[PDB]
C-alpha cells in the first residue's frame, strides 16, 4: 500500500541533499557521498524486491532489467520503461518521467555540475553488488539538467553469481 | 510445528542468529547402588555414560547434578570429582542427576560454523550437472530447511521433523529479515542482529505458529 | 512503499551518525530536518487541506495543524492531546505511531532519543511558522510523546485574546 | 532414467566400490579422494546431529535434499555406509537400501570366498547383481520422511 505520500518523501530528500550542500561544500564530494549512501541502500533494496518476488536469477539481461524495472514502479509507483539496448544487449536505458524524488525540487544554478538524484544509481550500484552482479549505472540523462525524463545507462560488465547458489564469495 | 530452533547466517557462514524456541533436554534421576551399570567415562571436560543407557539415561546424557550438589565438568561444586565420589562405595545408595549437554552458546557457534562447509560443499561435484546445492536436511528428530536468499544469505531452522508447509515460513522469516534491515543498512552481516525489536517481532511469528494458524499467512 | 522510506530514513540517521560525534548534537541534526520539512509543508497546506483559510488562535491551530499534517503526512493523526494546567506553557502532543519504526528501531543502548526528536521538529517548524516559537521534548513515555513550550510572548498574547 | 551412482564405506570409512549408470556432470576430483572427502562430510553430519538433536537420534542421519536432485544415506550397525543419488521427488528408497544391503551385498559379498575382508570387490556376479538390482526399479526420486 506504502502507507505514505509522495510529497514527504520528497521533503526528506530534499533535507538531505540541502544538509549535504551545507556539511561539505563541493557538489562532487556530496555526490560521492550520496552514491555511497544508495550503494549501501541497493544492499537492502534489493533484497526486499526479492522478498516481494523471488524472481529469477539471469539468464538474459533485459530480464533483469524489467526486474528493475518492476522494482522502480513497485516502491516508487511509477512504471519505468526499459529502452536503447547495447547491440551486444548487454546494457540498456531506463525511463523515470518524474521521480518523487526528483520532482517537486528544482535546482539552483549555481550547482550545475551536481548529479542529483545520484541516489538512484548508487541505489543501482548496491542492489546488484549484493546479489554478486557486477553492473556500471550513470544517468545519462536527469530530468533537471532539461531533459525530457531521467535516463540512465545500466553497463554490466561481468558477472559474480553463479549457476549454482555457491558462488564465488 | 513444534520449533525447537531459528537461525540465519552470513556471506561469511557465522552465526548471524540463534534464537531458541525452549526445547528442554530429557532429565533422569534414580537411587543410585553400587557401582552403576552405566559405563562412566570421562573424555574432556565430559563426565558421561558410554554404555548401558537404561532407564532412559542416553550414552550423551552428560553428568549434570551430584546428590543434588551441582557437578562442573570434571569434578563437582563442592570440590569432589566424579571419580573420586563414585568409587567411594559407603557414599552409596545415592542420587545422580543426568542430562544432554545443552551445548553452551560458544559451542552452538562452533557448530554453525561446521556445518556452514556442508551448506557450501554439498557435493558440488554433483552427478546432475549445473546443481543446486543442499536446501532439505531430514534428520532423526529434528529437521532442517533451509532457504537460500538467492544470493547471498542463508535461512535455516530447525523444526519438528514431521512437517510439511515451512518453506514459506521461511518466505516469511526472510520477510522479517527485509523489515530489519530497512533499520540500519550499516547494521550489516558483519555484525550479529541482536536487536530485541525485531527479534520479538520474530518470537511473534513463532507465536502464531505455535497456535493452529500457519495457513492464514499472518505473521 | 513503507519500505523505501524506512530505508531512506536509515541512511538519514547513518550520516548523522558518521558526520556526527555525541547523541544529543544528533538529535540537533534531526531536529534541524525537521525544520527543514515544516518550513515548506506548512504554506502547502494553508490551501488545499486547511480550508484555504487562515487559523491564528492557539488549541485551535494545534489541534487542526496537528491533524492535516498527518493526514497529509501518513494519513493518521495523533491519538490524543493534553494541554496540563500546572503549566500553562506545558502542552503534550502524544502520537502512540512513531514516525521511526517503518524501520523498526535503533539499538536500545546508546542513543535514548530518537526520530521522535525529528517529528518534533517537524512540529516546531510549524508552531514557529504559525506565529507560535516553541521547544518540543520527545519522550518515551507512552509511547512517542511530546512536549511543547510555547513563547512567551506568545503565551501572554493569547491569555490576553482568551476573551474578545 | 535410472539411478546416478551408489557408494559403500566402512566402519573404517574406506570407499568398497562406486557404481554409477547416469551421474552426468564430470568429476573435476578423481573419484577416490571425492569418497574420501563424502565420508567425512558423512561424519561430520553425524556429529553434527549427535550435538544439535533435541533428544536420542536412534537411526540418527536420514538424508539430505537439493532443489534440483537429492541423495539418501543408509547406515549399518556394523559401520558400513551407503550411498545413492537419485532424483527429488519418488517414493522412499530407504527401505531400497535396506533390502540392497540385505540380499545383495550379504549375498554377493561376504558369501564370496574370493573376496578378502575390508577391500575392494571386484566381482563380476556382484557387479552385474548389483546392475540388475537397480533395474529391478530404476526409479528416480526420493521425497524420503
Amino acid at each position: 500500500a506504502k502507507k505514505v505520500n509522495s510529497e514527504f518523501l520528497t521533503l526528506t530528500y530534499g533535507a538531505l541533499v540541502t544538509q549535504m550542500l551545507r556539511d561539505f561544500e563541493n557538489a562532487e564530494d556530496v555526490n560521492k557521498q550520496l552514491e555511497r549512501i544508495g550503494y549501501n541502500m541497493g544492499m537492502r533494496l534489493i533484497e526486499d524486491f526479492l522478498a516481494r518476488t523471488s524472481a529469477p536469477r539471469c539468464l538474459e539481461m533485459r530480464e533483469t532489467a524489467d526486474r528493475i524495472q518492476q522494482a522502480f514502479r513497485i516502491y516508487l509507483n511509477i512504471q519505468p520503461t526499459i529502452s536503447n539496448w547495447s547491440p551486444a544487449s548487454d546494457e540498456f536505458s531506463l525511463v523515470f518521467d518524474s521521480n518523487p524524488l526528483t520532482e517537486f525540487v528544482e535546482l539552483p544554478p549555481d550547482l550545475t555540475n551536481l548529479r542529483y538524484s545520484a541516489i538512484l544509481s548508487g541505489c543501482i550500484r548496491g542492489a546488484l553488488e549484493m546479489v554478486q552482479l557486477e553492473v556500471q549505472c550513470w544517468f545519462v540523462q536527469d530530468q533537471l539538467k532539461g531533459d525530457n525524463v531521467t535516463e540512465l545507462r545500466v553497463k554490466f560488465v561481468r558477472r559474480l553469481e553463479e549457476v549454482i547458489p555457491a558462488g564465488e564469495d | 510445528m513444534i520449533i525447537y530452533g531459528v537461525y540465519i547466517v552470513s556471506k561469511s557462514g557465522g552465526l548471524i542468529f540463534n534464537l531458541d524456541n525452549n526445547v528442554p533436554r530429557i532429565e533422569h534421576e534414580k537411587t543410585f547402588t553400587y557401582p552403576l551399570d552405566l559405563v562412566l567415562d570421562y573424555d574432556s571436560k565430559k563426565v558421561s555414560v558410554s554404555f548401558n543407557r537404561k532407564d532412559g539415561i542416553n550414552v550423551g546424557h552428560v553428568l549434570v547434578a551430584v546428590n543434588g550438589m551441582p557437578v562442573n565438568g570434571v569434578t563437582l561444586d563442592d570440590g569432589r570429582d566424579v571419580r573420586t565420589t563414585l568409587d567411594a562405595p559407603e557414599n552409596y545408595p545415592i542420587n545422580l542427576k543426568f542430562s544432554r549437554p545443552k551445548m553452551t552458546t560458544n559451542e552452538k557457534i562452533f557448530l554453525a560454523s561446521m556445518f556452514y562447509p556442508l551448506f557450501a560443499i554439498a557435493s558440488q561435484l554433483s552427478p546432475e550437472p549445473k546443481s543446486s546445492g543442499i536446501e532439505i536436511l531430514e534428520a532423526d528428530t529434528f529437521t532442517l530447511h533451509c532457504f537460500q536468499t538467492l544470493t547471498g544469505i542463508k535461512f535455516i531452522i530447525i523444526s519438528e521433523t514431521g512437517l510439511n508447509g515451512i518453506d514459506l515460513l521461511l518466505r516469511k522469516v526472510y520477510e522479517l529479515y527485509s523489515d530489519y534491515v530497512l533499520k540500519n543498512p550499516f547494521y550489516s552481516l558483519e555484525m550479529p542482529i541482536r536487536c530485541e525489536l525485531f527479534d520479538n517481532k520474530l518470537q511473534e511469528l513463532l507465536a502464531q505458529v505455535e497456535k493452529t494458524g500457519i495457513s492464514n499467512i499472518d505473521k | 512503499s513503507q519500505s523505501i522510506v524506512a530505508l531512506l530514513f536509515s541512511e538519514i540517521v547513518q550520516y548523522s551518525q558518521s558526520r556526527v560525534f555525541t547523541v544529543p548534537e544528533l538529535q540537533t541534526r534531526l531536529h534541524d530536518l525537521g525544520q527543514d520539512v515544516g518550513t515548506r509543508i506548512i504554506d502547502l497546506y494553508f490551501v488545499r487541506e486547511r480550508s484555504s483559510k487562515r487559523e491564528t488562535k492557539l488549541t485551535q491551530m494545534l489541534l487542526f495543524v496537528k491533524t492535516t499534517v498527518w493526514k497529509n503526512l501518513f494519513g493518521k493523526e495523533a491519538e490524543k492531546l493534553e494541554h496540563a494546567n500546572d503549566d500553562e506553557r506545558t502542552y503534550y502532543i502524544i502520537e502512540k505511531e512513531p514516525l521511526v519504526n517503518t524501520f523498526i528501531s535503533v539499538p536500545k543502548d546508546k542513543g535514548s532519543l530518537n526520530c521522535a526528536n525529528f517529528t518534533a521538529g517537524i512540529v516546531e517548524a510549524v508552531l514557529t511558522n504559525c506565529g507560535f516559537p516553541c521547544k518540543v521534548t520527545a519522550h518515551w513515555h507512552k509511547g512517542t510523546t511530546y512536549m511543547v513550550k510555547f513563547e512567551d510572548f506568545v503565551i501572554a498574547r493569547d491569555k490576553q485574546m482568551e476573551e474578545k | 532414467m535410472t539411478i546416478f551412482n551408489l557408494y559403500i564405506f566402512d566402519k573404517f570409512g574406506t570407499l568398497l566400490h562406486y557404481a554409477e549408470w547416469n551421474r552426468t556432470k564430470k568429476s573435476g576430483i578423481t573419484r577416490e579422494e571425492e569418497a574420501k572427502l563424502t565420508y567425512g562430510m558423512l561424519f561430520s553430519i553425524k556429529s553434527f546431529v549427535s550435538k544439535i538433536s533435541p533428544h536420542d537420534p536412534k537411526e540418527g542421519f536420514l538424508y539430505y535434499k537439493t532443489n534440483r536432485y537429492a541423495l539418501h544415506y543408509l547406515e549399518t550397525p556394523s559401520g558400513l555406509k551407503f550411498v545413492l543419488n537419485t532424483d527429488t521427488t519418488a517414493i522412499n528408497v530407504k527401505e531400497l537400501l535396506q533390502q540392497l544391503y540385505a540380499k545383495v551385498w550379504v549375498e554377493f559379498v561376504v558369501r564370496d570366498p574370493l573376496w578378502t575382508p575390508g577391500t575392494v570387490v571386484t566381482s563380476e556376479l556382484f557387479q552385474s547383481k548389483l546392475d540388475e538390482f537397480v533395474r529391478q526399479s530404476p526409479i528416480f526420486g526420493i521425497r524420503n520422511i
